């Protein structure tokens, strides 16, 4: 058919990106906002985080495909910077644009970049200082990594709970939290909130006065497939070989229910000795009223509807083995939660599996009556969880609020890449994308992304001072004192995911449809 | 206006926010007297009258007295109050003020 | 309607580029001439910034605006007109880039002012004194003509250039308001510019054997009529009635015949000797028997001269404006060490020379007799206008954009304001500097930047002025290259640069009004 070539294909590329990018620039720091997102489903989503906006919907361009790619990098590889990663490239693109606006090769200006990124990486090592993984040292990173991602006040209460979650570790040291994430969204009088609740929490537990709400000594038979069949890890018919056989099973189906409670009432006394130790069958389907009562009446807690995750985290948490049957099991495999506690909050029971024998799994209780509030608060958590988890995995920490970038753009002082000056321009180009965080904020916040940053620049050129645009009012300060300190996992990776995709479009002279 | 004046998003939002925090602080201060009875129809009716005022153009006192009766007298206390303490059989005939509270 | 906010700006600065563009090489040895069959519609040929401006019909207001302020500096410089146009748009973009980034143009204009002075302050730092000698006179005259014409034609004229300016230093006159008397010869050949330390007239009138070679020059330069109107006049033109126009003419030739006899003794009083040459010059015609009998007296006589000539001959020859053919003092009637009526082509051109004042001094260009002959003329006059600045100031500096980088090296690095708000305008200000060397070189050769870094690094090394070699497109030290700006021009430019680029940056609107 047709194609596009020369700078015509290039113009479509570089324009579509920076046409999409500044749309995303509306949000960063706390002075960013929460961008309304409605995908084909019709749900409104408000996110200052990149991955949501990037991976849901896009104004469709050939560039819109690569942007989520390196967006699939930042959140994956780090989780802090998804908001920050986008704003870097087009600021660098408009720079390089100038050089090819002058006219030049996108190839020679390509070679003018990555060294500067490699430089800044060096410079990032240089300017940063390794910092404590201490809880309160994390806070200044925690708020910021959250706050660069999501708005302050949410990030502020998240600063507490996220650190409380990432400090909950057994010293399983990760960039993210897999197990520390157990999210319980609850309809509540609090529309945006997250409650930290330790230990594995079960999707539900069953009510009955004889059924113990408090199990401190738990022998947990994980229970999935219901009372209604004998020794069955899956519910299926023992009958229905003809038309009238349909009636016979349900006539004999109530038998297995009593057979099954018979197993559990004895398996308690088998394993637990007397009934003082609550024998825990968490029945991940509904417990039939008779055995619901008769397990209650025997002291067994028959818990209604845990999760497959609450089955696997149980295998983790309780240090015991799960099962898909209620069958009598050897007392060994039965899980032990140092606390099995059914917790009715609102009308809903959330059964704590606590004293996790592997407390890498904790639980967050999310709050809202309105899902649009309840979704958004859930969203701000986890992108900041792994962000602040990049705080406590990192003994190195990089000070935020433009402290380190003026330590690059100025210390990139040119003719160090003197050869063609294309690097001297490319590093200059790269130097100019560094300050987008000092830019976007003094942009979003008061004064000017420029007239404040000149102080930042100046005040950094002053006394080598760590200095930066406020995340809040957009005025100069000392960013080291403020404590705004970016994850050491962000900075390096934040650079890589930029210049690698910033390299591609330059070498792309061609597009065809 | 502050958009025409040029004030940013969170800025003025922080304006109403810390002020609605400031306002929620004053709301208990601006409580003017009080009243209630876990039983009495008439006294309770007046609040139930005046709350449904916005929500009713019709008889203010009559639906005041019914729902006050209803809400109260369905209960041994009405120190406790719940979602459905009152349901309705919508029935025509006679008057609209012929309406009666039957627990 | 109106154009407000950004629209009062863009169209102005958008117009300021293609304008800037076409003449980006009107300039330097890289400079390229342009024509017009368009603006004034005629067959026209021109190289200079301000001069190509006026020739066009420029309906965009800004295009007319610089023409004014450029003409000011155009006067003394004659080059750098094309230059100053280039840095302003180079400045306007950066300020636009700020307002594109968004920012306030007046605080941006506020950002120029220290930088301008700082650069001005730098301009006396970078001004290096090469006092007036033919070398500096050569190298500035050529670099101007290397700008305006061929380096060939530059060095061809660079002789004629320094020719007259030697006697203007005899005048000790830092400017040339004379010796700028130029004669344009009918020939096939452009390049021939003849120094005559006196004047030249195309005259020697209608008669030969007047001793057109006059060794003892005694010059009567007169407007008296040895010839005059035959046309019908009463009130000065054709009168309603015919006859009263007639009575005037019969006193014409008689008046002319008498003045012949008046020149006889005017030859005898003045000279009495044909061996002492006498020269008449009439601003009007002269009848044949006048010149014929004036040839009998040992007199050459020149009918129909010009006011400059009369005065220039009154000056150069120590001559006269004197009005009479009656017996007059020879000492009044001026003198030239040699006088000859020279012929190239059809007309007989009197070369009057070794004149009492070497004051009005002919540089006689031959030429194709074209707009080309017109073309080769205008430049050398400006080649002077370069070197007069060199005569003006004691400080003559390497050209080809040698000063530009060092300023950007001087200015930006430390903030000259130590303040970003102005540094904004300063960062805008010190980018304007670089375009001319980097645009011409990249036009003439290797790029802005890779050439910049070479001019930069060597400045960054030395701080010495390495200019551009436009013979390549690479930097060299424009000291040795000979391309030499004076301090005057570069002084003058920022003034003409900034003040026009400021008030237009601060236009708050534009409106069709009445």
């Amino acid at each position: 058919a047709e194609v596009a070539r020369a700078q015509a294909a290039l113009a479509v590329n570089i324009s579509a990106a920076r046409g999409l990018q500044d749309v995303l620039r509306t949000n960063l720091g706390p002075k960013g906002t929460m961008k309304m997102l409605v995908s084909g489903a019709g749900d409104i989503k408000l996110t200052k985080d990149g991955n949501v906006l990037l991976h849901e919907m896009q104004i469709q361009h050939p560039t819109a495909s690569l942007i989520a790619k390196v967006a699939t990098a930042q959140d994956d590889i780090t989780g802090d910077g998804t908001t920050s990663n986008v704003l870097i490239i087009g600021e660098l693109l408009k720079q390089a644009d100038l050089y090819i606006s002058e006219g030049l090769h996108p190839r020679i200006i390509t070679e003018g970049f990555e060294a500067a990124k490699e430089k800044a990486l060096q410079f990032l090592e240089e300017v940063k200082v390794s910092r404590e993984m201490d809880r309160e040292t994390l806070i200044d990173v925690a708020r910021t990594s959250l706050r660069t991602k999501v708005h302050a006040e949410l990030a502020d209460v998240l600063t507490e709970a996220v650190v409380d979650s990432i400090l909950a570790i057994k010293k399983q040291d990760e960039p993210i939290d897999l197990f520390m994430i157990e999210i319980m969204e609850m309809k509540h009088k609090s529309e945006t909130d997250t409650s930290l609740i330790r230990g594995l929490v079960l999707d539900h537990g069953a009510r009955h006065p004889d059924m113990k709400k408090r199990v401190e000594d738990a022998y947990i038979l994980t229970c999935n497939v219901s009372l209604e069949y004998e020794k069955t890890e899956v519910n299926s018919g023992f009958f229905y070989k003809s038309a009238e056989e349909r009636e016979k099973l349900v006539k004999a189906e109530r038998k297995f229910i009593e057979d099954r409670v018979k197993k559990i009432i004895e398996l308690k006394r088998k394993v637990c000795g007397d009934s003082d130790k609550g024998f825990v069958v968490i029945n991940q389907k509904g417990i039939d009223p008779f055995s619901l009562d008769a397990l209650s009446k025997e002291g067994i807690v028959a818990l209604r509807r845990a999760k497959r995750r609450n089955m696997e985290r149980l295998t983790l948490a309780c240090g015991g083995v799960a099962l898909n049957s209620f069958d009598d099991l050897s007392p060994d495999c039965l899980g032990h939660a140092g606390l099995v506690y059914e917790y009715t909050l609102g009308e809903e029971k959330f059964t704590f599996i606590e004293k996790c024998n592997n407390p890498r799994s904790v639980t967050l209780l999310i709050k809202g009556p309105n899902k649009h509030t309840l979704t958004q608060i859930k969203d701000a958590v986890r992108d900041g969880l792994r962000a602040v988890k990049n705080a406590i995995d990192d003994g190195c920490v990089v000070p935020g609020a433009g402290a380190v970038e003026v330590a690059m753009a100025e210390a990139l002082i040119k003719h160090k890449p003197s050869v063609k000056g294309r690097a001297q321009l490319g590093v200059q180009a790269f130097a100019d994308a560094l300050l987008i965080i000092p830019k976007v904020l003094a942009q979003n916040s008061g004064f000017d992304l420029q007239e404040t940053l000149v102080k930042i620049q100046a005040e950094h050129s002053e006394s080598g001072q760590l200095v930066g645009v406020d995340l809040n009012t957009g005025e100069p300060m000392v960013a080291a004192e403020v404590g705004v300190w970016d994850n050491y996992c962000v900075k390096k990776q934040l650079l890589h995911s930029c210049t690698v995709i910033a390299t591609n479009i330059l070498l792309v002279d061609e597009i065809m449809r | 206006e502050l958009l025409r004046i040029g004030l940013s998003v969170s800025e003025v939002i922080e304006g109403y926010e810390i002020a609605c925090r400031k306002a929620h602080e004053i709301l208990p201060n601006l409580v003017c007297c009080s009243a209630k009875n876990l039983r009495d129809i008439d006294e309770v009716s007046s609040l139930l009258r005046t709350s449904i005022m916005s929500k009713q153009y019709g008889n203010e006192v009559f639906l005041a007295k019914l729902i006050a009766q209803a809400c109260v007298s369905i209960f041994p206390d009405s120190g406790h109050f719940n979602v459905d303490n009152i349901r309705v059989c919508k029935i025509l005939g006679s008057g609209i003020s012929s309406s009666s509270v039957l627990h």
